[PDB]
């Protein structure tokens, strides 16, 4: 049970990381502004700043409070 | 012709530039606009060579800086003494040392940190110290806490005097360059005055105070009973009673019949069976010897009369056929740069502290010292760490000088020049000798572990299978044991119970015993030597590739510290002598860690224990569990981690907490040691978008750390984590099991 | 009780752990005198321990088989069962004080931004300004909601911006 | 100004020899040589390490790579207003004026150097990498 | 050889030429700036990429950049 | 215990996704290097100037995300 | 262009000062492509507080 | 003297002072109201 579970877990983690890498490469090479222009794809790059900022914030708060609670325990 | 020269009122005393941050650099003084400004401000506050270029200015600066350092030391010393006076069980420990444990640091009854107030005996509570001030003070002759009190007061006064002297000799009457250059006068003055008179007055204090009262304490008379030092001084009758020579005053010494004074100028050797310390008469004779030696030495160089030598003349007189111009110009380089002096002195200083650690654990000089194995271990490893750091700093500032203030013209065909020439042959040779030692020494251990886990211990490397014997060391030990019969016929014993001999124990506890040497110890010594050579290789490359390189031919002008030369010609990250010192520090840490591990396990396993024979704390598992890595890990580490990982609900909970914290920060360093500032700056920029959108962007622009800044913060954090972990572990474990 | 718990004032693990703490406390204390400062310290210690247990039991805290208390975080649950004194009031208090700090910080930044040396005012602080802004930071929730209703706290699209958008 | 001519017979300076010396590169694919003349006689700093003395008048030295010649050039230029020039020496000794050439160092403009590798345009005016795709080797839009 | 590219914003302040340790640059007469000089890189085969030049050029969006390419005996600047 | 480890898991997820998506999106153009798209996916650095450019590729962003992925799993 | 000391709004996408505002030092009356000279008060990633631009790239605001 | 006052109003000193104030307050609070958990 333990072997099976943890093995499939690690497999999935690696797979997702690679998926993101390849999406980035799609941006760097195959992307075009003219066709994708105006639609949801463009709007993404439009609000990328707010996206990244809110992610940073949620991660930062989780870290703070979870660790602080553990060390108080 | 030498005399005293001085200049008046060079710099006033005002807060004007105190209100002007970064005044010392015309660059920084023009104001901050980005974050890294602060880093730089802190970074180069003391870089006097980059401040200005006046030798005399930098010189006055370093003089007053010395005075500041001194004042700080006096402060901390007075603090130790006052704490010992007011918050200690010192007098209880004086009454009984063997069962009362030193404790001076006490905690406050607050949110819950009072649980640490450990019952150390003497009806006292607090925290056990390891510094050994108790045994030191007993050795000296301090009985009344009044003495500790007045001592602390005097120390504080001295600190104030030091600060005042610094202020004066910087702002009012500053000296001049030649007066800083009178080196022959300086050596004569130091070697004669300082050390000679130190050892002399030391001998005096020992004789007239610390010898009698310690004779009495060891005789066992009540502590407070023992008379007072000034009474001992006044009444010659008492000292005559103690040592019948004292009745005769000084006339016999004057008449050169020194033999009669042998009553308390002894040559016993060995130890004192009641205290485990060395014989105080022996140390007094020792210090007298040192006193006269150094005072005679302080009469060497000529200062204002033709008698005496000229350092530069002596220097030039030594030239060799294989060497060309020999030692010419060195007197110049040394009379001109601070950094050469700093390099030499740090190197010697670190080596000396190492020797201090070794000698001190070898021949314990204080009463009841050998007892606290915790104190022994602590002192040893602390002084060893300090030595390692001082030596690495020696290397650093050596390379710094070489980059900055070397001059080629003055040294045409120099020892220095020809060394710079064949640097390549030298470095290649060192490389090979290192890799050879690495191969053999470490592959031995791996071969052992493989022969074990495979199921054929028949073919391992121990005292049982194919053997390896430190024949040389055993021979030397034998000879130093048998020496006094013939070599020093007037020596009554070996100078260390480690040469061989009986066992001295006190309070059911061993104080010393002859120490065995096994194939284990052979292999450990060789690992030591390998890692040492490797560190030396790193630093020697760091200095010999300072000015230029077969890769970068203009390394010199680029300064001592810089990130790289861009990705050019294949990527030039980490090419500065500063980075050399970086990595050298890394490997120094590794080596010192290993050596103190060796020491701890050897002691715990085969010297320490209690007498019944003896009962070694691990019963001697060492000589068979220390030649395999798995054995190392499990039987030593994973074993002794017990008390430190179960120290909760007790006054040792702090040690476990710090163990955890140290693991944490040690791992935390790795983000710094691995990341890259470009990513940091990009994320910073997105954060600035976030803030600024709310109109809360800071006026100080945010900039990610400089490359070298990232490197330095990473190394500092990593080292802190590692050394803190091992420190906490050592303390908790040894205090639990001893 | 709730979700399968019981009031700490009733859990047996509570009491047996307490007996064990006190068996330890007594069988440690019996080594000293009665008048020794150590002794009086240990006595005050045991006393504070008893007081703590009393307060926790009187608070109606829940603690399962562990005996160690527990906390519940849902407004309706905590209110319907009288458990607001554990999460609700604390979170609201923190939110208030944090908004206070943030708001006075924003106001200092803005006020010092419109002066002749922003870097200087950022490296060295105007004491009168700091004090005035501190004392006026009080009504920060009202000030902020008013700014929102005027649509002033948020800036129009004039920020520095990367090339794509 | 005219192109100088490498006279192989030039008094080499006073140097005791160091490690940065001869390799087989000279007999394999390429190597370099520099020349100049000094006003007086003087000591100076060997780039590859060691102390050397320049001879009053002409001098000749040997360097493997090019940046070393560059560096000693800079040194003599800065510290004594000196003016060297050098020569790539090919496998089959095909002398090649690496220094001087333009007759005047490129620090100061000179009519005759043709503006080269220049794009009369900005850099934000380059095209997306999606469009440069599908070539026998990988091209960056920056070139077009 | 590593690739190089000037741009019309070459103010001709020569700091490119003032920096290169490989003589991969030189200044030509020009017109588009007041200095009437535009930097010129005619000798790419000796640039090693040390990027001292890109470190120099004060045009706001750089002016003249370097790009990395393949290698050779001539190119990488390796003494052996 | 299950509560606290759940929150630690959520934190790991959020921060790893943050790193990965920032790397993916800033691959086209950054305010620092507005022309990063002209270099492709992978390149070591960009010289020590401008105040240093260590590891600015989206490739290197992935290279740093892998550590957080391992931590979480 | 606008008289010296006037305040304009940078708009070149690449410009570190993009979508910001700076003070015009002066404009060349001659026909150079970027006669505009704009001081600033927030140095870029290399420590420069004044940049040059063409006419269109700016807006006097 | 005013120079000295400005030296005081420098940043690290003021940071130390404010933090000392906050910490001393918290400590005295936990003294007089030991181990609070509710309300
Ligand atoms: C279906 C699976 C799949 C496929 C077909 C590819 C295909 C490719 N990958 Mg890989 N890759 C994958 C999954 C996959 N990858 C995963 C799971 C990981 C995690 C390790 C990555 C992470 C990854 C990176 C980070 C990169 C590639 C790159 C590449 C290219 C060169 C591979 C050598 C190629 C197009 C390289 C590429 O396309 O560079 C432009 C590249 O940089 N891959
Ligand atoms: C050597 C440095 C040093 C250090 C690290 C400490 C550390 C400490 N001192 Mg201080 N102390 C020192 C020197 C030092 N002291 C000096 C030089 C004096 C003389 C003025 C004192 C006099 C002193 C007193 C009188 C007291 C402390 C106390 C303390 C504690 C809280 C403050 C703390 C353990 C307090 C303490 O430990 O209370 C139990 C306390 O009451 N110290
Ligand atoms: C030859 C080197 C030497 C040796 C082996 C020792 C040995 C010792 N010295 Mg030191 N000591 C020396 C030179 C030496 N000292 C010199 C040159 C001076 C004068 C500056 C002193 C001044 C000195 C003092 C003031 C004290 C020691 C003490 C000690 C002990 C500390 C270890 C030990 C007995 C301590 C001691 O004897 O404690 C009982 C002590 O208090 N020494
Ligand atoms: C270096 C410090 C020092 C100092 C300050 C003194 C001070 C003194 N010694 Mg001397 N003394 C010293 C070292 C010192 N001694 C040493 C190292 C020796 C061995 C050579 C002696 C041996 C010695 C003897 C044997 C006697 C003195 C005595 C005295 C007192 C009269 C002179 C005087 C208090 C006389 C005295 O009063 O003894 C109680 C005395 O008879 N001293
Ligand atoms: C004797 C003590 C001592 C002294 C007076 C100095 C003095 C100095 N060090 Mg430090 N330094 C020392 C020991 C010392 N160092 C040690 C033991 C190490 C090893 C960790 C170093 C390693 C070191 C480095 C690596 C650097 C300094 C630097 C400096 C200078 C600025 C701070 C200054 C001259 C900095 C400097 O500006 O050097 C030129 C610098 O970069 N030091
Ligand atoms: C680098 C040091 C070193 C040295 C000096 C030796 C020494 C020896 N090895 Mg080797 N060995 C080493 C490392 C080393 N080994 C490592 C790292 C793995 C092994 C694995 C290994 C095996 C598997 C065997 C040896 C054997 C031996 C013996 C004869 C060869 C001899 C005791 C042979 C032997 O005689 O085994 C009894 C043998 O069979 N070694
Ligand atoms: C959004 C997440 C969330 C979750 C998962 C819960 C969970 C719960 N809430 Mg709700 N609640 C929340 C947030 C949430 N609440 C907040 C922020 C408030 C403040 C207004 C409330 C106010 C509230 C009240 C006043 C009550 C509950 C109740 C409950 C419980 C039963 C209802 C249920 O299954 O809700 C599942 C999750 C939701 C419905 C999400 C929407 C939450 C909104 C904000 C409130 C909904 C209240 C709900 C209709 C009450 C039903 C009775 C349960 C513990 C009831 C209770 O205690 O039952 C024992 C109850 O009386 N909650
Ligand atoms: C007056 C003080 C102040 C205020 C009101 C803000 C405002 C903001 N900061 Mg904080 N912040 C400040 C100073 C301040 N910051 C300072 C001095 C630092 C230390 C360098 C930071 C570093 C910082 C970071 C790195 C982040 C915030 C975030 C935020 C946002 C929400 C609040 C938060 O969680 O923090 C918002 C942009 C977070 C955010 O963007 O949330 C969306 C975020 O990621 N801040
Ligand atoms: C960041 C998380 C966090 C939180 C939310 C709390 C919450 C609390 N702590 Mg603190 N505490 C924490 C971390 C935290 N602590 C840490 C990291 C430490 C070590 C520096 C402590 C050490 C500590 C102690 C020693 C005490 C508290 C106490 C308290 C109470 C203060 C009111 C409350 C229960 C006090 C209390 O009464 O708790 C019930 C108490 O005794 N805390
Ligand atoms: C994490 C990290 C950073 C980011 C970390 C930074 C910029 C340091 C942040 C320092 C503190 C946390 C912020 C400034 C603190 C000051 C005291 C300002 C006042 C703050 C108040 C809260 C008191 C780098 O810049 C970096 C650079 C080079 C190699 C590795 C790394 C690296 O690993
Ligand atoms: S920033 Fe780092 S990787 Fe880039 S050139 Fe400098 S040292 Fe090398
Ligand atoms: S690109 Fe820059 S450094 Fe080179 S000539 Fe033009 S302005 Fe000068």
């Amino acid at each position: 049970q333990a072997a099976l579970y943890t093995h499939h877990q690690y497999i999935a983690g690696f797979i997702m990381c690679g998926a993101f890498a390849h999406g980035a490469i799609f941006f760097i090479r195959d992307y075009d502004p003219e066709q994708n222009k105006g639609n949801v794809l463009a709007r993404m790059l439009d609000h990328k700043e707010a996206l990244i900022s809110h992610l940073s914030w949620v991660s930062l708060f989780l870290g703070f409070h979870t660790l602080g609670l553990y060390v108080h325990n | 012709k030498v005399k005293i020269a001085v200049d008046r009122n060079p710099v006033e005393t005002s807060f004007e530039k105190w209100a002007k941050p970064g005044h010392f650099s015309r660059t920084l003084s023009k104001g901050p606009n980005t974050t890294t400004w602060i880093w730089n401000l802190h970074a180069d506050a003391h870089d006097f060579d980059s401040h200005t270029s006046d030798l005399e200015e930098i010189s006055r600066k370093v003089f007053s800086a010395h005075f500041g350092q001194l004042g700080i030391i006096f402060i901390w010393l007075s603090g130790m003494y006052f704490h010992g006076a007011r918050f200690s069980n010192y007098e209880a420990w004086l009454s009984d040392p063997t069962h009362i444990k030193p404790s001076a640091q006490v905690v406050w009854p607050i949110v819950g940190q009072e649980i640490l107030n450990g019952d150390v005996g003497g009806g006292f509570q607090g925290i056990q110290i390891t510094s050994g001030f108790f045994q030191l003070w007993r050795a000296s002759g301090i009985t009344s806490e009044l003495q500790l009190y007045t001592t602390a007061i005097g120390g504080l006064v001295m600190a104030a005097a030091m600060f005042f002297a610094g202020w004066f000799h910087y702002h009012k009457a500053a000296p001049k360059l030649e007066w800083f250059q009178n080196v022959e006068s300086m050596l004569n003055h130091h070697l004669g005055g300082l050390l000679g008179l130190g050892s002399l007055a030391w001998a005096g204090h020992q004789i007239h105070v610390s010898l009698p009262v310690n004779k009495l304490l060891d005789a066992g008379v009540d502590p407070k009973e023992i008379p007072l030092p000034h009474d001992l001084l006044l009444n010659r009758a008492i000292m005559a009673d103690l040592y019948p020579s004292f009745a005769k005053g000084i006339a016999p010494f004057f008449t050169l019949n020194w033999s009669e004074y042998s009553d308390f100028l002894t040559f016993k050797g060995g130890l004192n069976p009641v205290t485990g310390g060395l014989w105080l008469s022996d140390t007094a004779h020792h210090h007298v010897a040192i006193a006269v030696l150094f005072l005679v030495a302080g009469h060497m160089y000529r200062t204002n009369w033709g008698i005496g030598h000229s350092m530069k003349e002596i220097l030039e007189a030594h030239r060799g056929p294989f060497t060309g111009e020999g030692h010419v110009g060195l007197y110049e380089i040394l009379t001109t740069s601070w950094h050469a002096q700093l390099a030499i002195n740090l190197a010697l200083f670190g080596s000396l502290s190492i020797i201090v650690a070794h000698h001190m654990y070898a021949m314990p000089p204080y009463p009841y010292l050998a007892t606290d194995y915790g104190t022994q271990l602590s002192l040893f490893t602390h002084h060893t760490w300090i030595g390692g750091f001082c030596i690495v700093g020696a290397g650093a500032h050596a390379a710094i000088f070489m980059v900055r203030d070397y001059d080629p013209t003055n040294n045409y065909n120099n020892l220095l020049d020809r060394v710079i020439r064949h640097r390549d042959a030298i470095i290649s040779h060192l490389n090979w000798v290192c890799i050879f030692l690495g191969f053999h020494s470490f592959g031995l251990y791996i071969h052992n572990d493989t022969m074990s886990a495979l199921g054929r211990p028949q073919d391992m490397f121990s005292d049982t299978a194919i053997q390896l014997q430190p024949v040389f060391a055993q021979w030397i030990q034998n000879t130093h044991f048998l020496a006094p019969q013939l070599t020093a016929p007037n020596a009554l014993a070996a100078t260390s119970l480690t040469w061989g001999g009986d066992l001295v124990a006190v309070g059911g506890k061993v104080a010393m015993m002859p120490i065995s040497l096994g194939t284990s110890d052979f292999m450990v010594h060789h690992i030591h030597a390998f890692t040492i050579h490797v560190t030396v290789l790193i630093l020697l490359k760091g200095v010999l590739f300072a000015r230029s390189s077969r890769l970068i031919p203009d390394k010199a002008n680029l300064g001592f510290r810089f990130p790289c030369d861009g990705p050019g010609r294949g990527g030039t990250c980490q090419v500065s002598a500063w980075d050399h010192v970086f990595l050298g520090l890394f490997w120094m840490y590794n080596s010192l860690s290993i050596v103190i591990f060796h020491f701890s396990w050897k002691m715990q396993s085969d010297v320490w224990g209690t007498v019944t024979g003896v009962s070694h704390i691990t019963g001697g598992n060492f000589a068979q569990s220390a030649n395999t890595i798995n054995g190392w890990l499990r039987d030593f580490l994973w074993a002794q981690s017990s008390q430190v990982i179960q120290s909760y609900g007790s006054a040792l909970s702090a040690y476990g907490l710090i163990f955890l914290g140290a693991h944490f920060v040690w791992a935390f360093s790795l983000m710094f040691l691995f990341s890259g500032r470009g990513y940091w700056q990009e994320l910073i920029e997105s954060i600035v978008w976030a803030h600024n959108k709310l109109k809360v962007a800071p006026a100080i622009q945010p900039r990610a750390l400089s490359i070298t800044q990232g490197r330095a913060v990473g190394v500092a954090h990593y080292l802190l984590g590692g050394i803190a972990t091992t420190w906490s572990f050592f303390l908790a474990r040894i205090i639990s099991v001893g | 009780d709730i979700a399968g718990l019981t009031p700490c004032s009733e859990s047996k693990a509570y009491a047996k752990l307490e007996k064990k703490e006190l068996k330890t406390l007594e069988k440690r204390l019996k080594q000293y005198e009665a008048d020794s400062a150590p002794a009086v310290a240990l006595k005050a210690t045991m006393e504070r321990t008893k007081a703590r247990f009393a307060n926790y039991a009187k608070a109606g805290l829940l603690c399962g088989n562990d005996g160690l208390p527990h906390l519940i975080a849902d407004p309706g649950l905590a209110l319907k069962y009288g458990h607001a004194g554990e999460v609700f009031i604390p979170t609201f208090g923190f939110l208030y004080v944090a908004g206070y700090i943030g708001y006075v910080g924003r106001q200092y930044l803005i006020a010092v931004k419109g002066e002749a040396k922003p870097t200087d005012k950022e490296i060295i602080i105007d004491v009168p300004l700091a004090t005035k802004l501190a004392w006026q930071g009080a009504g920060w929730p009202l000030a902020a909601v008013q700014e929102l209703q005027r649509g002033t706290l948020l800036e129009k699209e004039e920020n520095i911006t990367v090339s794509p958008r | 100004w005219t192109v100088p001519t490498l006279n192989p017979d030039t008094p080499s300076p006073i140097f005791g020899g160091s490690t940065g010396g001869l390799l087989r590169k000279a007999q394999t694919e390429e190597f370099y040589v520099i020349t100049w003349e000094a006003k007086k006689e003087q000591i100076f700093e060997m780039p590859t390490g060691g102390a050397a003395i320049m001879r009053q008048g002409p001098n000749l030295l040997k360097f493997g790579k090019k940046e070393q010649c560059l560096a000693l050039t800079t040194q003599l230029r800065n510290k004594f207003k000196l003016t060297p020039c050098f020569y790539r020496v090919f496998p089959d000794g095909k002398v090649q004026y690496l220094h001087p050439a333009d007759g005047v160092y490129p620090e100061k403009v000179n009519a005759g150097r043709v503006g080269a590798n220049q794009n009369m345009r900005r850099i934000g005016q380059n095209v997306n990498p999606i469009k440069v795709k599908f070539s026998g080797r990988m091209m960056s839009p920056a070139e077009i | 050889a590593h690739i190089v590219k000037i741009y019309d914003t070459c103010i001709g302040c020569t700091q490119c030429v003032r920096a290169c340790p490989l003589d991969v640059l030189e200044m030509v007469p020009w017109d588009g700036c007041k200095a009437s000089q535009m930097a010129s890189a005619p000798r790419t085969e000796d640039c090693v990429g040390c990027k001292r030049c890109e470190t120099a050029c004060p045009t706001d969006f750089l002016s003249v950049r370097v790009y990395l390419g393949s290698e050779s005996t001539r190119s990488m600047g390796l003494s052996y | 215990g299950d509560f606290l480890v759940h929150h630690a898991i959520a934190l790991g997820l959020h921060t790893t996704t943050l790193i990965l998506v920032k790397g993916a999106l800033d691959a086209r153009g950054s305010k620092l290097m507005p022309d990063k798209k002209d270099f492709g996916y992978s390149f070591p650095c960009d010289g020590p100037g401008r105040g240093g450019t260590c590891d600015i590729s989206a490739y290197d962003a992935f290279y740093l995300a892998v550590f957080w992925m391992l931590n979480t799993i | 262009g606008p008289k010296r000391g006037s305040l304009v709004k940078i708009l070149r996408p690449e410009s570190y000062w993009f979508n910001q505002v700076g003070k015009v030092v002066s404009v060349d009356q001659s026909g150079v492509r970027y006669p505009v000279v704009v001081r600033f008060e927030n140095q870029n990633y290399a420590g420069v507080t004044t940049n040059n631009y063409a006419l269109d790239e700016v807006v006097a605001a | 003297m005013k120079d000295f006052t400005t030296y005081l109003s420098t940043a690290p000193v003021i940071a130390t002072i404010w933090f000392t104030f906050t910490a001393g307050l918290l400590i005295e609070i936990n003294r007089y109201f030991p181990d609070p958990l509710v309300f």
